[PDB]
């Protein structure tokens, strides 16, 4: 997270970490949305181009963290993958189209002061939050600049119109992104980076005051240029997806 | 059921140190 | 290009 500050303890309590077995490694960020379903970006887990394919056996999740680096006893919890689902349709070939991947975990988790599960939203909430200049908020352990913290980091940023989003990129940019950033004439900063991808960018509501995941951090070019935008995936615009692969289970 | 309503936060009444800026932006 |  680029030009953010340090998270208060519990503020974020769906954030949850994404590490590699072997070699040891923070992947991504991903977020709790239910006590044994974890959401994350598809590209953290698949990405042909880069020979990057895990299975389940590869990562671990850590849920319930603050710092980076330390094991914290009696708070973090980690847990084991039973089972990886991708967007049939994520499009790794393009433009991320559809970045967005569920983790089954081998065992619920119990929830705590520091773990506990954000809300997707459902057609009236996207319809109303989801504009041009509302903020949201996005938190990660990624990099600080385009240099890593030493505990997880949150900013929050205004949701951008799309066509200042295509104007901003060659990428083809698809009604299942939104992007998402400070313009150049808005003076204020702040982006995602690298480590921070597959974790929430989350709006509290302001009619029931829950706080509900709209997109997950899939892709950007650099971090926090000036023109230039974050971009996430589209929560609602796949949640019939999301459904689909937590009912059949 | 309990989605979105954090322990340390809403569960107690209290707010963290920068999410009256999102508040804010809806008006 | 991707987040990474
Ligand atoms: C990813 O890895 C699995 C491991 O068996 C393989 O079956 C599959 O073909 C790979 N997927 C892609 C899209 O390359
Ligand atoms: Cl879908
Ligand atoms: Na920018």
């Amino acid at each position: 997270i680029v030009e953010g500050s340090d998270a208060e303890i519990g503020m974020s309590p769906w954030q949850v970490m994404l590490f590699r077995k072997s070699p040891q490694e923070l992947l991504c960020g991903a977020s709790l949305i239910s006590d044994r379903w974890v959401l994350t970006a598809a590209h953290c887990l698949l990405y042909p181009p880069w020979d990057k394919n895990f299975t389940e056996n590869d990562l671990l999740v850590r849920i319930g963290k603050h710092s980076r680096t330390r094991y914290e006893r009696n708070i973090e919890k980690i847990s084991m993958l039973e089972k990886i689902y991708i967007h049939p349709r994520y499009n790794w070939r393009e433009n991320l189209d559809r970045d967005i991947a569920l983790m089954k975990l081998k065992k619920p988790v119990a929830f705590s002061d520091y773990i506990h599960p954000v809300c997707l939203p459902d057609r009236e909430t996207a319809a109303s939050l989801l504009q041009a200049g509302y903020k949201g908020r996005v938190t990660g352990w990624g990099n600080l600049k385009e240099g890593q913290p030493s505990v997880l980091q949150v900013v929050n940023l205004p949701i951008v119109e799309r066509p200042v989003c295509k104007d901003s990129t060659r990428i083809r940019i698809t009604d299942n992104m939104f992007c998402a950033g400070y313009k150049p004439d808005e003076g204020k900063r702040g982006d995602a980076c690298e480590g921070d991808s597959g974790g929430p960018f989350v709006m509290k509501s302001p009619f029931n005051n829950r706080w509900y995941q709209m997109g997950i951090v899939s892709w950007g070019e650099g971090c926090d240029r000036d023109g230039k935008y974050g971009f996430y995936t589209h929560v609602f615009r796949l949640k019939k997806w999301i459904q689909k692969v937590i009912d059949q289970f | 059921a309990d989605c979105g309503l954090r322990p340390l936060f809403e569960k107690k009444s209290l707010e963290d140190k920068t999410e009256r800026e999102l508040l804010e932006s809806y008006i | 290009x991707p987040x990474c």
